[PDB]
């Protein structure tokens, strides 16, 4: 299903990816995605896949390209196919207060209890798909404390998230019912406020007057919503991988210091996310010459698999002296959950950890890798001696 | 190797920093709140901006094109000690260097 070639892209500078379907899947999606990084392949190259665009493949384009928000516009960042700058400053001030360092560090007990309470419901029965069991409801529970949503409406919004992710319903209609969950709370929430998510969002300011309730019910979405398929695919990842390295697992139990530094190198490793940006006008980029309005697929993923910039890249070492990726992306629009991303991270391995700390993978089960905006895990059979965990 | 970070209200934060990290990393990693961060540390949003003590300015290697147009739009007074600390890399020679945090970011 290909697109042909426009008259100014060269025919050297071709080369056949598809970013939702790619070639080697089966050997992992990181994988996959690094055959765009073989001695021989140019620094940005051009796929008639999806209808037809750029592809950067080194960190070094990359991060060029995310810091110049001048001639790479992200008005349209998706393959295939917005605000100004003063709304956008005012928009992540506000998502900062939300959910910035400071709410991360006094929310993380309740994380903590979280994650423990959702282990120990898992632990006594010797298996579980991890994706289902935990990955998922992990990160929208999180939210509901955030956002300070009672326990009894998760199997709703589990309901609701999943159809912007799978059912029977449009997205515009998913998208919609999620709207009108929040505006009655929001509404409750306003001039007479509490400290959760919700009642801080309800009652910010924008350009001198309050955010309205529409304004508020978009960027209470985009918290809920952006921080889900993200966490949901990264954890599992990152538990498939333990799963089948036992020596991994034995480093952070006996140091359990590590697990930051080992979070951060997972999310090198299992970097997972690729977006792009549109070209604002003729721009010559490294010898290339791109035209106004073409599409560069900018894969976040690519920066830290890219043996330029990190040696023998898909080796996993804790003690990695320079770690260098761009998981959470690059630029202004870096990820305004990182610090709240970092920190399920890096409770989720502790308190799995301490309380399972053998488990591999479920005999002959294949685990299926999927590619897109959002690279993930269909699903993760784990199995352990249930005598081998420790309540906590 | 270490680093001061004094904050608007007189508040002084003691760190030890290892080398290579940024002064905003170290900050956000260590609960000094009034450092923000929120680009990550390309020099794309000046909320990591400080004021470098006089006895550093000239011992920290200088702003580049880049922190010099996004210093233009720091949200607290703008100094000629002004930098964004993203751009400043912990040395050992910068042991002992103090910084003092601007009372806004955002
Ligand atoms: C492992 C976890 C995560 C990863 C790897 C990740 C990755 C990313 C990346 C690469 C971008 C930038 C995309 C671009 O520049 O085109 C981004 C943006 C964003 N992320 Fe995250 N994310 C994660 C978790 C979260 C969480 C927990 C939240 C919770 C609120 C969140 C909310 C958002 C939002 C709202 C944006 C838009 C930022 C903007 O446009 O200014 N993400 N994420
Ligand atoms: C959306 C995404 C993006 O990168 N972008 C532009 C960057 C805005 C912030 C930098 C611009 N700037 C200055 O040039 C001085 C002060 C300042 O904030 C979007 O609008
Ligand atoms: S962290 Fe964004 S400019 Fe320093
Ligand atoms: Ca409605």
């Amino acid at each position: 299903n290909l697109a042909p070639l426009p008259p100014h892209v060269p025919e050297h500078l071709v080369f056949d990816f598809d970013m939702y379907n790619p070639s080697n899947l089966s050997a992992g999606v990181q994988e996959a995605w690094a055959v765009l990084q073989e001695s021989n392949v140019p620094d940005l190259v051009w796929t008639r896949s999806n209808g037809g665009h750029w592809i950067a493949t080194r960190g070094q384009l990359i991060r060029e390209a995310y810091e110049d928000y001048r001639h790479f516009s992200s008005e349209s960042p998706f393959i295939p196919r917005s605000m100004d700058p003063p709304e956008q400053r005012q928009f992540r001030a506000l998502a900062n207060q939300v959910v910035g360092m400071p709410v991360v560090d006094k929310l993380e007990n309740r994380i903590q209890e979280l994650a423990s309470s959702l282990i120990e419901s898992l632990r006594p029965q010797g298996q579980c798909n991890f994706t289902e069991d935990y990955a998922e409801p992990f990160p929208i529970r999180i939210f509901m404390l955030l956002a300070g949503l009672p326990e009894e409406d998760i199997p709703h919004l589990k309901y609701l998230t999943d159809q912007m992710t799978r059912g029977s319903m449009t997205f515009a209609e998913a998208k919609e019912a999620l709207y009108d969950y929040l505006i009655p709370i929001i509404e409750q929430r306003r001039q007479k406020p509490g400290t959760d998510a919700i009642s801080i969002v309800a009652n910010g300011q924008v350009n001198g007057r309050p955010i309205t309730s529409d304004e508020a019910k978009r960027m209470c979405g985009l918290l809920l919503v952006g921080g889900l398929d993200t966490v949901v695919n990264f954890l599992s990842f990152s538990m498939e991988f333990l799963a089948k390295s036992p020596e991994h697992r034995q480093e952070l139990i006996e140091r359990p210091e590590r697990i930051p530094a080992a979070s951060e190198e997972l999310l090198r490793r299992f970097s997972l996310v690729a977006d792009g940006r549109i070209l604002t006008s003729d721009y010559e980029f490294h010898g290339v010459q791109l035209k106004k309005g073409d599409q560069i697929l900018l894969p976040q993923m690519l920066s830290g698999l890219d043996e330029r910039e990190n040696a023998a890249p898909m080796h996993v070492d804790f003690s990695r002296q320079c770690v260098s990726h761009t998981t959470f992306g690059h630029g202004s629009h870096l990820c305004l959950g990182q610090h709240l991303a970092r920190r399920e991270i890096i409770v989720t391995l502790k308190e799995w950890l301490t309380r399972i700390p053998d488990f591999s993978i479920a005999p002959g089960a294949q685990i299926q890798h999927k590619s897109g905006i959002v690279s993930g895990v269909q699903a993760l059979p784990l199995v352990w001696d249930p005598a081998t965990t420790k309540a906590v | 190797s270490k680093v001061v970070y004094v904050s608007h209200d007189g508040t002084r934060r003691e760190l030890d920093v290892a080398d290579g990290v940024s002064l905003m990393q170290a900050a956000v990693s260590n609960g000094i709140y009034d450092i923000v961060g929120d680009c990550g540390g390309s020099a794309s949003c000046a909320t990591c901006h400080v004021y470098v003590n006089e006895a550093f300015t000239d011992k920290v290697p200088a702003a580049n094109e880049r922190e010099i147009g996004m210093l233009e739009c720091v949200t607290a007074e703008l100094k000629p000690n002004s930098r964004l600390c993203c751009q400043i890399i912990m040395t050992p020679e910068l042991d002992g260097i103090v910084v003092d945090v601007p009372d806004r970011q955002w």
